RNA sequence: CCGAUAGUGAACCAGUACCGUGAGGGAAAGGUGAAAAGCACCCCGGAAGGGGAGUGAAAUAGAACCUGAAACCGUGUGCUUACAAGUAGUCAGAGCCCGUUAAUGGGUGAUGGCGUGCCUUUUGUAGAAUGAACCGGCGAGUUACGAUUUGAUGCAAGGUUA
RNA sequence: UAACUUGGGAGUCAGAACAUGGGUGAUAAGGUCCGUGUUCGAAAGGGAAACAGCCCAGACCACCAGCUAAGGUCCCAAAAU
RNA sequence: GACAAUGGUAGGAGAGCGUUCUAAGGGCGUUGAAGCAUGAUCGUAAGGACAUGUGGAGCGCUUAGAAGUGAGAAUGCCGGU
């Protein structure tokens, strides 16, 4: 059918993120928790988390199985843009952007 | 077998069942319209011939007389303080053929 | 009684702006570009139109040449027949009939070349 | 916007014609083939495409240049490095890759465009008097002069 | 030492066609019954590269 | 007369935070819904956050809560693109696809012709002279008194009030 | 078919090239200073390869009509090898 | 119906569109206002209606009057990107 999942103010960039989506889009359920787990990198825990979490709401509240679920989509985009500044020399600052995400998974399985 | 005839200050070419636009005649719808002038006609019996060869008229019907795209004008001068707008439709009128030459 | 200007600009910006689909990168989507680059199209068709006209005669004469090398009568000996023969029409009607019928074109070309 | 006959890669017709380069001048020859290849002396002619022919030349060898201009004519290309201009060769490329020499004298006479160099590939020369391409069933053709 | 244009919104992407990152090796366990990545080991249950020779 | 970049600088915990040794200078920041009825309960999760279930007419109104544009960033997809010299469009136009505020339709566009941005200042600027990173907002011939002429209007050798 | 007066309102006072009679300068200058006239400036379009001033000619708008001006007719690039 | 004119900066004269508010008259609005978005529509232009979606309470129209009445550019202020 369909189901989704979503993480929000997640405190990384998008593009970083990104990437790692770049490893996914298409894939089986199994596989991609693979590939997530194994890359050594800062945002693979978090989406991991989120993946496996929609399975689980997909699961408990739409009781589906867990062979065909497949990753029809999957996106981040921008957050709030914690301003910040580092300061610098001959008297002046630079504001730094602590970014932040706005995470989108949509497991779904194909069928009805 | 078609035939060539005058219209505006200009021509068209013709088969009988075959569409036309031209610029206003001012007549109005059903009022079938018919030509006086006439410079050619081919195919088998063929009749080049003068100007306004005689003997020689058209038929056809005013389906539509209606107006056209709106096209702009626009246009101007570089690094001044001028410009001009103005747009221009067109009227037409819009007739299929029957009997080719009479 | 002081006026907010806002609620006309924004349109205006738009009645530009739909006037600039399918133009490249940043030109599409804001105002200032696609303002001076309208200007520009509205000026080209300004002189487009009369180019058209130049062209398609230029189009319709080579086309004519092109067919009355056949009998090896290049392009002025003809017209020139013409304006003697006491008949006349446009071009693009030589271009339509050379095209699609030749026979008709033969007879004129009969018609013209006997008249020198 | 009215009738008037335009043309497809559909509603098309190509040739392949032999022309003989012996006991001929390279201007007068040039100028009417390409007055072939453009699409020219046909009444289809659409120049948003290629009507363009093809041809075959025979014999390049034998054709002639009147006065000087047998040597005094040089052909320059630079080697995009500098100081690397060439003089290399004269009008005796006639004896060395004589089919490079007309190639590039027809080749002149079109555009640049990305047609007009589409068209120039539809023309083959040969310094000999044998070709391969008989599988066309090519025919012959008289120029003018 | 700077730019002189802006560097628009295609040059920015086609320069990212190598940002990109490459699938990692992987394969199933012999009897740890999962995915991991080649001529390294399981992390689990008992390490497996040719089975348990550790704990950890 | 203004209706949150206006109007007190200040609609809110402002002469505050802040800056400066000090005189002194000086900010940004309104809105859930009718009522708090402000998400019991399950599930993943360490949490945060979320999917569900429910309150409510509406929760894509759920607290960074009316409306939510543009820049900017993405995800997918109809068309198209790897011998090609491009102020980027326009004119002509095949091919492929689609069907409208239903009419000389709309989306893309192989290829050709044609074509050196905008304002300012200048004898003249593609200009290698200047200014603009984009977009949103703001923002510049006003008012009194008086003279003068023009047009209108009422009276008329009279007219007019402070 | 314009000319004059009165009244209201301004703008302009840095001009350039081409030809032409001249001064200066070296019978030098895309020079400078004057008279004479044109065009640009405030005017596009066709030709001069390309171009503010040279040459033909003064755009109300639209047409897939025609005849001509300067300049051109082998290909580029329409038109007489 | 004829005849003729209609390039144009500085600049002079004239007719005009829309915004906010007011006065008067006449009208619309949960059986969904305004704004917003989309659109292949009308007008010679500035511009205006219409259909649909979102939106959740005020708005248009005719006549005339007064204006803080229009913004692409100030090495412009602010905000966001
Ligand atoms: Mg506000
Ligand atoms: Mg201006
Ligand atoms: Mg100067
Ligand atoms: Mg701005």
């Amino acid at each position: 059918m369909e189901a989704k999942a979503v993480a929000r103010t997640i405190r990384i960039a998008p593009r970083k993120v990104r990437l790692v989506l770049d490893l996914i889009r298409g894939k089986n359920a199994a596989e991609a928790i693979a590939i997530l787990k194994l890359t050594n990198k800062a945002s693979s825990p978090v989406i991991e988390k989120v993946l496996m979490s929609a399975l689980a709401n997909a699961e408990h509240n739409y009781d589906m199985n867990t062979d065909e679920l497949v990753v029809k989509e999957a996106y981040a985009n921008e957050g709030p843009t914690l301003k910040r500044f580092r300061p610098r020399a001959q008297g002046r600052a630079s504001a730094i952007n602590k970014r932040t995400s706005h995470i989108t998974i949509v497991v779904s399985d194909g069928k009805e | 077998m078609f035939a060539i005839i005058e219209t505006g200050g200009k021509q068209i070419k013709v088969e009988e069942g075959q569409e036309i636009f031209v610029e206003k005649l001012d007549v109005n719808e059903g009022d079938t319209f018919t030509f006086d002038k006439v410079l050619f006609v081919g195919g088998d019996s063929v009749k080049v011939g003068a100007p306004t060869v005689e003997g020689a008229t058209v038929t056809a019907t005013v389906n539509k007389q209606g107006r056209g795209k709106k096209i702009t004008v626009f246009t101007y001068k570089r690094r001044k303080n001028s410009k001009r707008k103005k747009g221009h439709r067109q009227p037409y009128t819009k007739l299929t053929i029957d009997k080719i030459n009479a | 009684p002081r006026v907010k200007g806002g609620t006309v600009t924004r349109a205006r910006r738009k009645k530009t702006i739909k006037l600039a689909k399918g133009y490249f990168g940043s030109k599409h989507t804001l105002y200032k570009v696609a303002k001076q680059q309208v200007m520009k199209s509205g000026q080209y068709a300004f002189r487009d139109r009369r180019q058209r006209k130049r062209d398609f005669r230029k189009l319709w004469i080579t086309r004519i040449n092109a067919a009355a090398r056949q009998h090896e009568m290049s392009y002025s000996r003809l017209m020139n027949g013409l304006k003697k023969a006491g008949i006349d029409i446009n071009r693009k009607m030589l271009s339509e009939i050379a095209i699609s019928d030749e026979k008709a074109f033969a007879q004129l070309v009969t018609k013209a070349k006997d008249a020198l | 916007m009215r009738q008037t006959f335009m043309a497809n890669e559909s509603n098309i017709e190509r040739k392949w014609y032999v022309i003989d380069a012996e006991g001929q001048t390279l201007g007068r020859l040039s100028s009417e083939v390409a007055s072939i290849l453009r699409g020219k002396n046909k009444v289809t002619y659409t120049p948003h495409v290629d009507t363009g022919d093809y041809v075959i030349v025979i014999n390049a060898s034998k054709i002639e240049f009147t006065g000087n201009k047998e040597t005094d004519k040089v052909y320059y290309r630079h080697s995009n490095h500098p100081g690397g201009i060439k003089s290399i060769t004269a009008g005796e490329l006639r004896r060395t890759n004589p089919e490079r020499l007309i190639e590039n004298s027809i080749k002149g006479m079109l555009p640049s465009t990305r047609l007009g160099e589409k068209q120039g590939k539809k023309l083959f020369v040969y310094g000999g008097a044998e070709h391969p391409h008989a599988a066309q069933q090519p025919e012959n053709y008289e120029l003018r002069g | 030492a700077v730019p002189k244009r802006r560097t628009s919104k295609t040059r920015k992407n086609k320069r990212r066609t190598h940002f990109k990152i490459s699938v990692p090796g992987m394969t199933e366990c012999p009897n740890c019954g999962r995915e991991y990545k080649l001529s390294h080991r399981v992390c689990k249950n008992c390490g497996s590269y040719n089975g348990e020779e550790v704990a950890a």
